[PDB]
Parts: structure tokens; C-alpha cells; sequence
């Protein structure tokens, strides 16, 4: 299951 | 700070009309949004972004399109506007789910920019039966026949804004099948109504239509004003 | 990606415990939150659970717990006072950076009141002729106010109201026809001690 | 950033004769992910270059196995070619057998 | 013994020939269990084990999703990263990431990283602790007071530490088997004739599972890795591998010589000689 990244 | 300024926070727009609401922020976030207050939904998603260009659909997409330019300006536009398009519109910034909303918009668009009615608010006064009988001295204030509900009543005091004892029923209330009612119940004591020198006001400020709308009569302009009653301390004897 | 807040209203005495129910389906672990709603202002939240203790302990008064077996993240606070009165949303965090808020729930705490005081007065606008309206005022939080039949004869709801000193916490209910002389007397037919309009000397 | 390939060439079991196999080409160490892989027959490609789903490692670099199907002879002569932007000529290697 | 459930992250920017080529591939170990790409014919993340198959519609669909998002999720950060270099629209780039955790036997966490690597130069990462950032150049300095004025550390954490985690295992749970199994290398030697009375002994090693092994070459009881030669393990290309080594060794003198293969699925070392 994987995460929800943020932007940079 | 991280400021979620968002603009204008009300308006009365005619039907078929393109209207856009901005949002300014200053939280640097990247994701910015735009859902939709309404009772039985509670809030909802329109649209929603990632940075400057990147843009995409919420679940309620009908008519509502949105523009980012800056990493803060974002704005939700509707052009072919229908009154089902009526709702509190918040926007807001967000890292992964720390969204940050922001003030609000009353959005009411109409079928007639006519069917209009700045507030008729007029001042009551406390029974002297109160007033003796419990040494305090509610003095309620109401407001009838006005169209767009975009309204904020407010007491005055010897100069100042007042928040001691004074209660607003939040919404206004159903008068016709289209006029409004708001009331509230300022309540000083008697020493202090007792004194021909302390005034009282009642401010309505009520938001309709602004200066370049369009005002197809020959009557009285109904645009953003404050329409307010008065009152002062009454002696005892 | 569901959220359910089965009850959008509910009322309680104050000072006791408050228990706001929630559900939601998603199979796995969502990203369930808590924002209060008051007066006009927007959104304010509460706390926020990604994973972690079940347990979560938020601003004034306010925490949570998660749970799987049949889902939930029931929001809660013991002491409840007055000013909490109001609408505290349930948002889950599905497929990405967004947030589908469930309906919501309007929560009203009446306030503690000494003194059921249940006397209704009349108040008549000094800027015109017979221009009056009924006030109902410091009655029992715990009480119920008369619906209206009679077009034109309108009462407001239940509007609590607190001063600067003591208490004042007081209810009141607002009423105004355009009936002849209708007595509030009558319009507030299950009431209490209406005190009339003759301006006693002493 | 620039990272030249690293390729190896081999079969799976061992390079018997007149009996079937698979040859592969096992290219990593580059970068920019975008690349050609040839696999030859006598200086002729062949029709099916069976390429594998690119991945990376540790250091950035990227991996991929590239491998065709073979039945072998002592008398052809497989090998392979790697386009990539790291080296200027596409670098060419022999499939040795016992290596 | 430690066990891992990593993540590799790529979006590739192909100026003109489109939109960015994105997909991540999950580990669970160092088996690929799942995998999602964009240049895929019908998009869906896409179980690459038998034992994912134990995963619901749901399970699909729902990362399928949150898959999509960090597609286009990504998209951005390229443009972002473009701005931040002052390099002009043009030149394709990759940006890529590995977040992930690793648990051990008492389920302890003992390791989780998230790192951006940007066209294969490390951009920025989370350091050991779980709560700063660490970033090279001016520029990914403006990057961290992002991720950080947001909570992304403490979102990430939680993932880490609880989601990963509470997941590692449960595909652990099924993949067993096929992630617990083994194969014993097969192993021989060979011969290769050479000029001056010379010859190479090459000590082959293949059809082993796990994909760490080591070999050594011996002259009586004393390591030879030194002046040898080695080759990275070879994907057999059919789940299992292949690795060799040899040494020059004066003709007649093989007899003297010893090969060892240390492999995890050997009841006693493996060894060879000429």
C-alpha cells in the first residue's frame, strides 16, 4: 500500500 | 499566519451569468480547492489543484471550472450560472490533509435581479415590566423584507460594537415566499437604560446588488447598504 | 471513501458528555478528521488521524478513537459548555489529496439556568403605531415553545443569550402577527406568567 | 547524468548444442532510463527482442534484462548493441559461451 | 530476519513526445509484487506475484487511484524542479524515489527512507530520525521548508512507522513461499587453457534463489578475492540466478586450488576443486 507524496 | 483570503465573500448574480471567486493564500501550499456548503451534503469538492497549471475535477464538476496562475491565486468559475449553483463556496489550501478553508462566499444567483428588498429593520423597545420587574432591559431588533439573506446584524452602543448579551438568531428566517426576517435581543440593564445619554443602535449591513449591476428600474437601487434603527436610555419614574 | 454522521442533530444539557457518532467504508486505513463549524467563520479543525494510537487527544476538550472490526472515529468531549454549540464535520482522505466530508452534525448544548423566570413580556416600536411582538424570555432550557399555524403570526426559535455579569444564560423566543390585537398572552398558548402592558404607578 | 551500461550477455542453463535455450542481455550501471538494446544473430537483429519492465537501484541507475530464445551451433555468433547517450558508438558484445 | 516493503518512484519528463512516463514498482523484499505504469495499455497497478492474487478488486482499483493521483502528482514536481534550476523546457528528466521502512523479526522498525533523486543526483531526504530533511543546492533548500511547513515529516512518519508496517506483514502473511523458499546454487568448475604453462579456473555457480551468494578461490587454506575476478550476479531469467569467479593459476598447479560458494540454501558450504 502506498503513500501519497507531496509536491516539491 | 497562513492567511485563506477569499474574495468576494458574497453576491447576487443574475442567472446566465459568469461569475468567479479568487482565492489568495499564504500557507505555500500546493493543493488548493473549492467545495460546497449546503445542508443534506454538508460540504462537497468541486475543484482542486497541485501548483500552477495543474488542475482536475472534484465530484461536483457541473458548470464550475477553475483557473491557477500563481502559487496562490486559484479561483472557481461559473459561467453558465444557474441558481442550483446557490451555496456557501469555500476554497483551501492543503499539505496531504491539513486543509486550511477559508471565510466563505454566499452565492446567490437569481432568475430575477429584480425581486429584491434592502432590509425594513425597526427598533422595539424593553417592557417596562422587564425592566422593573428584573432590573435589565432586552430590547430585540428586527428586520423584514429584504431578498438576498446576505445579511449581518450588528448593536451599537454609546459608539462601539457590542457583544455583551446580544444574540442573533445566526439564520434568517423564512417570511414570505420570499421575503426574509432576521431579530436579535441586545439586553444592557437598568442603570444603564435609565440614562437619556447612552444610545443605542441597531445596524443591519445587507449585501445585494454593487455599483456597475444591472438595474433595469426606475426605483431605488437595492445594493450592498446599512439600513439601522435607534434607540436611547429611558428615564425611570 | 463513505463517511456517515447518522444523526445532524442532536442536543444536550450542558456540562455533560458528548458523543458524536460516525461511520465510513474503506477497505484500509483512511485518513479520518474533525472540524467545528460556528457562526458564519468556516471550517476549524479539530484533530486529524493517519495511523497510530486510536486514540486521539485534540483542542478544547476534544479526541477520538478509531477503530476497524466495523468502522468509526466517533468524536468526543466530556464537558461540554455552551460555546461548543454548533456543527462538527467528519472528513475521511481517500484516494489522494482530497477530503469527502460526510453530511455533519449540528450539536446544541443548552445552558444550566438557576431560575425558570417563564414570564413573557410585549414590546411595542416606538417609531410607528401598533407595532408590538411577544418575547418570550428566561424560561427552562428543557421546555418547548409553541409551533405556528397562524399566517402572518410568527415565532423565532429558542435563542440562548449570555451578558457580562452573573449569568443571564436565558432562552427567548420572539413572536409578531399581524393579527388584530392578538394577545402574546394567547400566541404562547402552553406558556407561563405574562405580566401586561399597564404601566403601574408603583 | 551521464552513467555508462554495463552489459553481460549469457543463456540460462549451459550453452549445450542442437538443444534449446534463451540468451539474455543484462544491461545496467546508465542513466537517463531511455535506451536501445540490439540483440543480434551474425550482425542481423532478431525478430524478438523479449525486453523486460525497466527498474533502478540504490544509486539511481537503471537495470533491464533483455532476452530473445535460442537453440545454439558452434558455428553462429550472437552477441549485442546499446544504444545509450553515455558512450558516443553503440558498444558491441559477444556472447562467449563457457564463458 | 529483516524484512522490507520499499518503493520506486519515476517520472521521466519526454519534452515534446508527450507527458511524462510515471510508474512505481513495489517490493516487498527484494521480490517486485507490484508494479503501475503510464505507458501501460489499460492503466491499473499490476500484481507481479501468484499470492497477489489474495488482494481484493478493491485493493486494485484503490491504489490504481491513489496511483493516478501521484501520476499527475508528479507531473508537477518536474515543473517545479525545471523553475528551481532555471534550466529552460527541453531537456527530458527523470525524477525518481524510494520511500519505504524495514521491520525485524520482533516487528521493530528498524529503518524508513524516502529519498528524491533528481536526473540521478540526490535531491533531498528524510534523515534517520523521521523528522528533518536533508537537501544539497540552493534550491532544494526551498523545497525542505516546504515539506516541513506543511507536517509532511509527521504524515510521513505515520506511513513509515504504522502504515508500511502494518502492511509489510500482511503481505508477508501470503507471500511466504515464494519469499521464504530457496534453491542451492549448482556449482562446477572449468578449465580454460592459456599461454606460459597457464590456466583460468572459473568457478560457476547457478539455479540459487536469493540473490546474494559469495565465492572464493583458495591456494591451501588463504582467500584469493584479491588479484581474482568477479562478475555482479546474473539474473538467470527464470526467478533464480547465476554468479562465477575465477583465477589464474600455473598449469598442473589445479589440484592446489579450491572454490567455495557460501549460499543460504546449503546445509554445509559448497565446495569445489580441480
Amino acid at each position: 500500500e502506498q503513500y501519497k507524496f507531496y509536491s516539491v | 499566519e497562513a492567511a485563506v483570503t477569499q474574495s468576494p465573500r458574497n453576491k447576487v448574480a443574475v442567472t446566465g451569468g459568469k461569475v468567479t471567486l479568487s482565492c489568495n493564500q499564504t500557507n505555500n501550499h500546493n493543493n488548493m480547492y473549492w467545495y460546497r456548503q449546503d445542508t443534506g451534503h454538508g460540504l462537497r469538492l468541486i475543484h482542486y489543484s497541485y501548483g500552477a497549471g495543474s488542475t482536475e475535477k472534484g465530484d461536483i464538476p457541473d458548470g464550475y471550472k477553475a483557473s491557477r496562475p500563481s502559487q496562490e491565486n486559484f479561483s472557481l468559475i461559473l459561467e453558465l450560472a444557474t441558481p442550483s449553483q446557490t451555496s456557501v463556496y469555500f476554497c483551501a489550501s492543503g499539505g496531504g490533509g491539513t486543509l486550511y478553508f477559508g471565510a466563505g462566499t454566499r452565492l446567490s444567483v437569481l432568475e430575477d435581479l429584480r425581486n429584491v428588498t434592502p432590509p425594513k429593520v425597526s427598533l422595539f423597545e424593553p417592557s417596562k415590566a422587564e425592566i422593573a420587574n428584573k432590573q435589565k432591559a432586552t430590547l430585540v431588533c428586527l428586520a423584514r423584507g429584504f431578498f438576498p439573506d446576505h445579511v449581518e446584524l450588528s448593536w451599537w452602543v454609546n459608539g462601539k460594537e457590542v457583544h455583551s448579551g446580544v444574540s442573533t438568531d445566526p439564520q434568517a428566517y423564512k417570511e414570505s415566499n420570499y421575503s426574509y426576517c432576521l431579530s436579535s435581543r441586545l439586553r444592557v440593564s437598568a442603570t444603564f437604560w435609565h440614562n437619556p445619554r447612552n444610545h443605542f443602535r441597531c445596524q443591519v449591513q445587507f449585501h445585494g446588488l454593487s455599483e456597475e449591476d444591472k438595474w433595469p428600474e426606475g426605483s431605488p437601487k437595492p445594493v450592498t447598504q446599512n439600513i439601522s434603527a435607534e434607540a436611547w436610555g429611558r428615564a425611570d419614574c | 471513501q463513505s463517511v456517515t454522521q447518522p444523526d445532524a442533530r442532536v442536543t444536550v444539557s450542558e456540562g455533560a458528555s458528548l458523543q458524536l457518532r460516525c461511520k465510513y467504508s474503506y477497505s484500509a486505513t483512511p485518513y479520518l478528521f474533525w472540524y467545528v463549524q460556528y457562526p458564519r467563520q468556516g471550517l476549524q479543525l479539530l484533530l486529524k488521524y493517519y495511523s497510530g494510537d486510536p486514540v486521539v487527544q485534540g483542542v478544547n476538550g476534544f479526541e477520538a478513537e478509531f477503530s476497524k472490526s466495523n468502522s468509526s472515529f466517533h468524536l468526543r468531549k466530556a464537558s461540554v459548555h455552551w460555546s461548543d454549540s454548533a456543527v462538527y464535520f467528519c472528513a475521511v482522505s481517500g484516494f489522494a489529496s482530497a477530503l469527502t466530508f460526510g453530511s455533519g452534525t449540528k450539536v446544541i448544548v443548552l445552558p444550566y439556568i438557576q431560575n425558570p423566570e417563564p414570564a413573557v413580556y410585549a414590546l411595542k416600536d416606538p417609531r410607528s403605531q401598533d407595532s408590538t411582538l411577544c418575547l418570550f424570555t428566561d424560561f427552562d432550557s428543557q421546555i418547548n415553545v409553541p409551533k405556528t399555524m397562524e399566517s402572518g403570526t410568527f415565532i423565532t426559535d429558542a435563542t440562548v443569550l449570555d451578558m457580562k455579569a452573573m449569568d443571564s444564560k436565558s432562552n427567548g423566543a420572539i413572536a409578531w402577527s399581524n393579527q388584530t390585537s392578538f394577545t402574546c398572552q394567547d400566541i404562547f398558548k402552553e406558556t407561563n406568567a405574562t405580566y401586561p402592558s399597564s404601566d403601574v404607578p408603583c | 547524468i551521464q552513467k555508462t551500461p554495463q552489459i553481460q550477455v549469457y543463456s540460462r542453463h549451459p550453452p549445450e548444442n542442437g538443444k534449446p535455450n534463451i540468451l539474455n542481455c543484462y544491461v545496467t550501471q546508465f542513466h537517463p532510463p531511455h535506451i536501445e538494446i540490439q540483440m543480434l544473430k551474425n550482425g542481423k537483429k532478431i525478430p524478438k527482442v523479449e525486453m523486460s519492465d525497466m527498474s533502478f537501484s540504490k544509486d539511481w541507475s537503471f537495470y533491464i534484462l533483455a532476452h530473445t530464445e535460442f537453440t545454439p551451433t558452434e558455428t553462429d555468433t550472437y552477441a549485442c548493441r546499446v544504444k545509450h547517450d553515455s558512450m558516443a558508438e553503440p558498444k558491441t558484445v559477444y556472447w562467449d559461451r563457457d564463458m | 530476519g529483516p524484512h522490507s516493503l520499499r518503493y520506486f518512484v519515476t517520472a521521466v519528463s519526454r519534452p515534446g513526445l508527450g507527458e511524462p512516463r510515471y510508474m512505481e514498482v513495489g517490493y516487498v523484499d527484494d521480490t517486485e509484487f507490484v508494479r503501475f505504469d503510464s505507458d501501460a495499455e489499460n492503466p491499473r497497478y499490476e500484481p507481479r506475484a501468484r499470492w497477489m492474487e489474495q488482494e481484493g478488486p478493491e485493493y486494485w482499483e484503490r491504489e490504481t487511484q491513489k496511483a493516478k493521483g501521484n501520476e499527475q502528482s508528479f507531473r508537477v514536481d518536474l515543473r517545479t524542479l525545471l523553475g528551481y534550476y532555471n534550466q529552460s523546457k527541453g531537456g527530458s528528466h527523470t525524477i525518481q524515489v524510494i520511500s519505504g521502512c524495514e521491520v525485524g523479526s520482533d516487528g521493530r522498525l528498524l529503518r524508513g527512507y524516502q529519498q528524491y533523486a533528481y536526473d540521478g543526483c540526490d535531491y533531498i531526504a528524510l534523515n534517520e530520525d523521521l523528522k528533518t530533511w536533508t537537501a544539497a543546492d540552493m534550491a532544494a533548500l526551498i523545497t525542505k521548508h516546504k515539506w516541513e511547513q506543511a507536517g509532511e515529516a509527521e504524515r510521513l512518519r505515520a506511513y513509515l512507522e504504522g502504515t508500511c508496517v502494518e502492511w509489510l506483514r500482511r503481505y508477508l502473511k501470503n507471500g511466504n513461499a515464494t519469499l521464504l523458499r530457496t534453491d542451492s546454487p549448482k556449482a562446477h568448475v572449468t578449465h580454460h587453457s592459456r599461454p606460459e604453462d597457464k590456466v583460468t579456473l572459473r568457478c560457476w555457480a547457478l539455479g540459487f534463489y536469493p540473490a546474494d551468494i559469495t565465492l572464493t578461490w583458495q591456494l591451501n587454506g588463504e582467500e584469493l578475492i584479491q588479484d581474482m575476478e568477479l562478475v555482479e550476479t546474473r539474473p538467470a531469467g527464470d526467478g533464480t540466478f547465476q554468479k562465477w569467479a575465477s583465477v589464474v593459476v600455473p598449469l598442473g598447479k589445479e589440484q592446489y586450488y579450491t572454490c567455495h560458494v557460501y549460499h543460504q540454501g546449503l546445509p554445509e558450504p559448497l565446495t569445489l576443486r580441480w
